[PDB]
């Protein structure tokens, strides 16, 4: 209740302190935006294989994305920064984390248990430990709560939404979690229920829904182009009756902006 | 690391150590928390140092740095002579004076306001865990057990049995801010009587005294209560008891603050932010301590 507001103004102001450089990709000689997408598919199947929450796979992205944005990796490397980020994202959000020989043994053995650990220790560093990163996953579950009423079709949904965003660092690096939060909230909301992003939320944001074209404009066609994707962990994931098979359901071929 | 000398130990954990510690350079005088390194850095680690990065408040204590070598993991804190727990053994005999406890519970509202709207639950509120200095400041310390939410913080199948507000050992799927109030009153009241308000030996027992005091909870004062996983229909049926018979030398506002904190439904639960503006904080001062 009394915290509520506080709180969204807090991971307002955060959010902007935890991002990573947009244009780090054109910087890192060896991996492409093709090699991340690879990658984050990777965790969303160990994050289901594992049984760890939601919030746990924003994370990890996230260390993921600000690691690279200040160190260069090789190929043969990235999965390396990739496990580890994973690992102390489980640390943080789970309650009880998986073992590291659990993080070893998903690999095929391709780091050893020395590695991993170091990994962990380089990647602590490099983030200076500042590990409580505001999430696309935090955003949504604050936007919940301006619902009448509760609506889990449209929580499922934008949840796949900003669940398949973390995948595409182009376009979606261009834009902060509350944003994207705001775009997935919407088209959930649009395609479920039909109404729009609710005057309560533009007071609580700021965001009007003119400004939350652009970002919405791409999540669009990113729910549309879905099936045809070279990743298709998350949709697979949100077939699930867990998620009321949110990612069987017909994207609106118009969003009449 | 080569910068602290070691003055005398003063704490014993299963993640490492905890030392006094003078900084040979500058003279500071700061706690030295030692974590032995095979599960990488422990989590409770992780969690402290990320989560009280952020929190910078004088009602929390401040974490200076974190010395990070290939072996070894360093915590450095600033410095505070003794915890509550010492303090009220030291006072069993006269007591704290009423404008202390006022102090303290005020003071001590205030760092967890901060907390709290900052996404941060402590959920381990005790009197070890809180740090007073000779000045009348008292801290919340050891954020081992801290979560962030934001998301929602799911419960175990952790918290030191006594403090544990009911809705926990009723088996909720999730944590709130109001577990933390529940702790703070706990606290309030046994500065207040010099004993610990429920001192339970087990779960169900602890339990058990929560209802001979504050009766036996139903659907009309909290709704859903019946129906909670741990819940058992056969529970004895206790009757709500005068809070002038629980805590006698509290005037009307002490009461009326002490209920609300210990209020049975979480929802309706007072906040550390609304719980500041009490009127029993109406003549709040902060007066200094008599510590050995
Ligand atoms: C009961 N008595 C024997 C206690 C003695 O009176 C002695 O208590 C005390 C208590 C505190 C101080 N100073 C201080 N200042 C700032 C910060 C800290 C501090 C930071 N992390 N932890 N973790 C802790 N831990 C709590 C969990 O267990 C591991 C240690 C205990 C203290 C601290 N400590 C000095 C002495």
């Amino acid at each position: 209740p009394d915290y509520h507001e506080d709180i969204h103004t807090y991971l307002r102001e955060m959010e902007v302190k935890c991002k990573p450089k947009v244009g780090y990709m054109k910087k890192q000689p060896d991996i492409t935006n093709s090699m991340r997408a690879i990658l984050v598919d990777w965790l969303v199947e160990v994050g289901e294989e594992y049984k760890l929450q939601n919030e746990t796979l924003h994370l990890a992205v996230n260390y993921i994305d600000r690691f690279l944005s200040s160190m260069s990796v090789l190929r043969g490397k990235l999965q390396l920064v990739g496990t580890a980020a994973m690992l102390l994202a489980s640390k943080f959000e789970e309650i009880y984390p998986p073992e590291v020989a659990e993080f070893v043994y998903i690999t095929d053995d391709t780091y050893t248990k020395k590695q991993v650990l170091r990994m962990e220790h380089l990647v602590l560093k490099v983030l200076t430990f500042d590990l409580a990163a505001p999430t696309v996953n935090q955003f949504l579950t604050q936007y919940f709560l301006h619902q009448q009423p509760a609506n889990c079709k449209v929580e499922s949904l934008a949840m796949f939404l900003g669940e398949l965003s973390l995948i595409d660092a182009d376009p979606y690096l261009k834009y902060l979690p509350s944003v994207i939060a705001g775009a997935a909230f919407h088209l959930a909301l649009y395609t479920v229920t039909g109404q729009s992003w609710p005057e309560s939320l533009i007071r609580k944001t700021g965001y009007t829904l003119e400004s939350l074209k652009p970002c919405l404009m791409d999540l669009h066609q990113t729910y549309l182009k879905a099936p045809q994707h070279a990743q298709q962990s998350i949709r697979e994931k949100y077939k699930n009756s867990k998620y009321h098979g949110v990612s069987l359901l017909n994207p609106p071929e118009t969003l009449n902006l | 690391m080569e910068n602290f000398q070691k003055v005398e130990k003063i704490g014993e954990g299963t993640y490492g150590v905890v030392y006094k510690a003078r900084n040979k350079l500058t003279g500071e005088v700061v706690a030295l928390k030692k974590i032995r390194l095979t599960e990488g850095v422990p989590s409770t680690a992780i969690r402290e140092i990320s989560l009280l990065k952020e929190l910078n408040h004088p009602n929390i204590v401040k974490l200076l740095d974190v010395i990070h070598t290939e072996n070894k993991l360093y915590l450095v804190f600033e410095f505070l002579h003794q915890d509550l727990k010492k303090f009220m053994d030291a006072s069993a005999l006269t007591g704290i004076p009423l404008p202390l406890i006022k102090s303290y519970l005020f003071q001590l509202l205030q760092g967890l306001a901060f907390c709290h709207s900052h996404r941060v639950l402590h959920r381990d509120l005790k009197p070890q865990n809180l740090l007073i200095n000779t000045e009348g400041a008292i801290k919340l310390a050891d954020f081992g057990l801290a979560r962030a939410f934001g998301v929602p913080v799911r419960t175990y199948t952790v918290v030191t049995l006594w403090y544990r507000a009911p809705e926990i050992l009723l088996g909720c799927k999730y944590y709130s801010t109001a577990v933390d109030i529940w702790s703070l009153g706990c606290i309030f009241a046994e500065m207040v009587t010099r004993r610990a308000l429920f001192p339970g030996d087990s779960e169900i027992d602890q339990l058990f005294r929560i209802f001979r005091t504050l009766g036996t909870p139903d659907e009309v004062v909290w709704p859903g209560v019946t129906s909670m996983p741990d819940y058992k229909p056969s529970f004895p049926k206790w009757a709500r008891q005068d809070f002038s018979k629980v805590v006698p030398p509290l005037d009307e506002d002490g009461r009326s603050l002490l209920s609300q904190m210990l209020h049975y439904d979480p929802n309706k639960r007072i906040s550390a932010k609304a719980a500041l503006a009490h009127p029993f904080f109406q003549d709040v001062t902060k007066p200094v301590p008599h510590l050995r």
